[PDB]
């Protein structure tokens, strides 16, 4: 059925800017658990074409788990 | 080879080749835009050698070439040439190919028509892109800037524009184009280094003194002092060295480069300087936007990275414009490259989805559809 | 980690969890996969009111004894931190501090060694911890744009907890790096983005921590 | 949405849109009445930039805009445009549904009955209200005022009346109707500045020319002393400061603007001036009347908060007018406004309730039902 929806906060949401010297930071960060979230840090690494959003990866992420949902019964 | 329909940004403003892939930061591929030919005999016979150098390994061997600019002020005068230079583009550095990516172009407002579209001719035909767009350089530059309204300065190797773009709208009749920039401030460099005794005649030299250029200029933010200055002490004498041995020292020259990008007159270039096409840019706007073209004047293109030249700007635009006003000269550290990035962000938008001149409607009306799809 | 008291539930499931029950193919069974799907991480830095963060951050500061309180630095009152509330620090029904206790043993009887789970409490307390850094406009000097922390012995805290100096991440809040083949330059990011560039740090560490989480389950 | 049966006052005298509830003392929506639309082509891809800007709205971007009164001397030329400001009026600015809420409209007398109808058949045809009124201006100017007998001058932005009122009953064959108001004094005065040396060409540029009339004009009660005073010394002199730059100062501009109201013959429209149609309009007056019209003649409306008016009126008057008679120019100091206020009073009176050109009653006999049921 009809469901509303506040606007409130949506672009403030969807802000998901993690860019290349929070990670190569943190990646040089000297806890080992912190270097092993964040593979992606090592400047010996090229990052990538890299950029944000938040629903994009909700939106890839139902897409993906939709595939590995349906290939099955 | 690729599994992305990921849009290809390929920026020559006049200088410079940079290119890239949509969505993303730095571009990939920059190379200077030269090719070479040897300009005489070879002798070692098996050693490969091809009458072709494009790029940076054209600056690998630029002793034994003949380097030539394809394009010249913006406007491409060799064709051939740059198709090879997109060659090299595309299948070399970038390594990718074009058949499965659309293709976002740059060039100069003011251009020469046919420039455009044979450009888009040589797109479609040769290389056999889906998509293609003939961007503005300096919209894009306005699009890093993360701004809808402000007037554009960018100033590449060959042209400078002034777009004063307010919320969204452009003013056309407000535009300038000036063909005095960075090539023919190495050109004036060459002559004053010839002055003070260094002579540079070859174009490979022309390349060393880019990079004198490039690494040891300064803008001389009151250029009178600092003349009387220069002519005072050896505290401004620098020495540079030389690619296979002796070093330079200059000592006025230091300033007097950039000064002619402030001053046409020293290179007989009829013309009113940089900061008086900005303020003349700005009085042919209306009377309700200039103070949004105060707050937000933007300087963020190549030839802008001599230090203090916003201090200069801004100190200059002061005395031009009247009182009150807040003379903002928006100078992010990430130009030179912010052409490309405006690039990245419009070629990463959703609405731009339906502005591509396609294949099968270039094909329609054939290649004047550029004056009626793209502006 | 994955639980959070909502506007009509005292208890609800704000991620989807998948497990593989591997057989081989003549029918004798193999093993299992726990994949973690679509973890809701804008709660983390910011949530409705009426509301709760993850169950972790209560249980983690109303369960823990003092010298692990002073080693993460972490104070327990609910009122000195941005991305937690007073009102909904407590409700009825749900006892917090005896249910991290079940967690760190139900933790250690799943197999994990007591650096790796404190280090994972080290690494839930600079997910928390990163709350209370606040920026404000650079402007004296003014060139140009750029954004600025409010203190230090918060960021001087986080630091020396994970173990980085200070000047480098005091830099990674302000500034952005453009590469090249051959330079790079940081150019400034302003005052929203350096809040949004914290927040996306905040839910983002957290958000990968769990899928860590779920990873090292998996052995 | 709205809980009440609160009457709409609804206010397009010529040139400012104010609107509010029934019942209230001052107007919740006030906003220019001008439609904007952008002369040239967009070029920011993502910006939203709809072709239409309407109200204030259009006041902030009105630098890229062709400004364009819908409503002109009081007559509506652009139906589609009105519609567009009514639209931004009820479902913007105010933020109300009309189909909840009866309307009270207003226009001027010896208006082209087509203004009326057609206003009619917009009001119950596209926005569906239940009940609607269409209100003379004047005659809510002196329902503000607190008096029940007193001749009014309203002088709005494209029409003034002078409608004669003695004791509940109007003098329909008293009435006058004069063109020039105060868009012609923005014309006029738009003249003289160009005169001076200020060449103001744009509607917006015209809009700034009704922002010097409104902020910095006065009356000059004795025109050829103040005329000589101006010529004499520079104490008239005033500096104005225009947006984006460039002050401006004005001398005997000042006050040359609102005598051409006391004086038709300086923009050449063949008339007898404010204080010659007032007194006209008392002298087409019965004789038992005049001194209840000389102790309470109103001013209140738009274009009369020039400083000193009242003395210039009053000054004038008792010229025309016989001895030991007391002329009473009733200028309250809430005016601008008095014409929204007596839509407040008249739509919230309880014998009112009656004589609403209802829904129902609108389709029994038409669009023509106005002109039995109104007046
Ligand atoms: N750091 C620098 N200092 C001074 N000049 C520079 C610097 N970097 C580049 N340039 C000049 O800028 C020009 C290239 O500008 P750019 O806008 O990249 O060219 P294009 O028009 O090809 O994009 C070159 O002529 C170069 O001499
Ligand atoms: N303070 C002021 N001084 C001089 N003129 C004014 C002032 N305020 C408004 N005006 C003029 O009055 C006109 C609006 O009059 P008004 O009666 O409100 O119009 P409407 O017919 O829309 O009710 C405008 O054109 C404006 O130029
Ligand atoms: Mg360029
Ligand atoms: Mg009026």
């Amino acid at each position: 059925g009809k469901v509303l929806y506040q606007v409130e906060g949506f672009v403030d949401k969807n802000n998901d800017l993690l860019y290349r010297d929070l990670s190569q930071a943190m990646w040089k960060a000297g806890h080992a658990l912190i270097k092993s979230l964040f593979p992606e840090g090592n400047p010996a690494k090229v990052n990538l074409k890299r950029p944000p959003t938040a629903g994009s990866q909700f939106k890839a992420s139902v897409a993906t788990l939709m595939k590995n949902l349906q290939t099955k019964n | 080879d690729e599994d992305e329909t990921t849009a290809l940004v390929c920026d020559n403003g006049s200088g410079l080749v940079k290119a890239g892939f949509a969505g993303d930061d730095a571009p990939r591929a920059v190379f200077p835009s030269i090719v070479g030919r040897p300009r005489h005999q070879g002798v070692m016979v098996g050693m490969g050698q091809k009458d072709s150098y494009v790029g940076d390994e054209a600056q690998s061997k630029r002793g034994i070439l003949t380097l030539k600019y394809p394009i010249e002020h913006g406007i491409i005068t060799n064709w051939d040439d740059m198709e090879k230079i997109w060659h090299h583009t595309f299948y070399n550095e970038l390594r990718v190919a074009p058949e499965e990516h659309p293709t976002l172009l740059t060039e100069a407002p003011l251009n020469p028509k046919a420039n455009r579209e044979k450009m888009t001719q040589i797109m479609f035909e040769t290389f056999n892109v889906p998509a293609m767009y003939v961007a503005i350089q300096a919209v894009l530059s306005l699009y890093a800037s993360g701004r809808t309204t402000g007037i554009v300065l960018d100033s590449g190797d060959g042209v400078t524009h002034n777009v004063p773009i307010y919320e969204g709208y452009a003013l056309p009749h407000a535009i300038m184009r000036l063909d005095l920039a960075g090539r023919d401030l190495t050109d004036y460099l060459m002559k004053i280094l010839t002055e003070r005794g260094y002579s540079f005649v070859t174009t490979a030299e022309r390349e060393i003194v880019r990079d004198i250029k490039e690494k040891l200029c300064y803008v001389a933010l009151d250029f009178e002092n600092e003349m009387a200055t220069a002519a005072s002490s050896s505290s401004l004498e620098k020495s540079y060295e030389l690619p296979d041995g002796q070093v330079i020292t200059i000592g006025n020259e230091r300033f007097r480069c950039p000064e002619t990008l402030f001053q046409p007159s020293f290179i007989g270039m009829e013309s009113a300087g940089i900061h008086e096409t900005t303020y003349n840019s700005i009085m042919k706007c209306d009377i309700d936007i200039r103070k949004d073209l105060y707050a937000n004047n933007v300087m963020s293109g190549g030839t802008t990275m001599y230090p203090g030249i916003a201090d200069r700007m801004q100190k200059e635009i002061t005395a031009l414009a009247p009182s009150t006003m807040k003379i903002k000269i928006i100078a992010p550290p990430e130009r030179k490259y912010s052409v490309w990035i405006g690039g990245s962000i419009l070629a990463s938008l959703s609405t731009f989805q339906q502005m591509w001149i396609t294949k099968q409607e270039y094909d329609e009306a054939g290649p004047s559809i550029v004056h009626r799809k793209c502006f | 980690f994955g639980n959070a008291k909502t506007v009509r539930n005292d208890n609800s499931s704000r991620f989807g969890k998948y497990m593989d029950i591997e057989f081989d193919f003549k029918g004798d069974p193999l093993g299992g996969v726990i994949s973690n799907y679509l973890l809701e991480k804008s709660r983390v830095v910011k949530q409705p009111r009426g509301e709760r963060n993850f169950h972790v951050f209560y249980q983690l500061l109303s369960g823990a004894s003092e010298e692990l309180l002073h080693k993460l630095k972490l104070e327990r009152d609910f009122s000195r931190y941005n991305y937690l509330s007073l009102d909904s620090a407590k409700v009825n029904g749900v006892d917090d501090a005896a249910n991290f206790r079940t967690v760190r043993n139900a933790m250690q009887i799943v197999g994990f060694s007591d650096p790796e789970a404190e280090s994972v409490l080290e690494v839930v307390a600079a997910v928390l911890k990163l709350g209370n850094i606040e920026f404000k406009p650079e402007s004296r000097m003014n060139g140009l744009d750029e954004s600025k922390i409010k203190d230090k012995n918060e960021l001087k805290e986080i630091c020396e907890l994970t173990s980085i100096d200070q000047v480098v991440l005091e830099r990674a809040f302000s500034f952005r790096t453009v590469e090249a083949k051959q330079e790079k330059v940081s150019t400034t990011l302003n005052v929203a983005q350096a809040y949004y560039a914290r927040d996306a740090l905040a839910k983002n560490l957290y958000s990968r921590l769990f899928s860590w989480l779920v990873n090292r389950i998996n052995e």
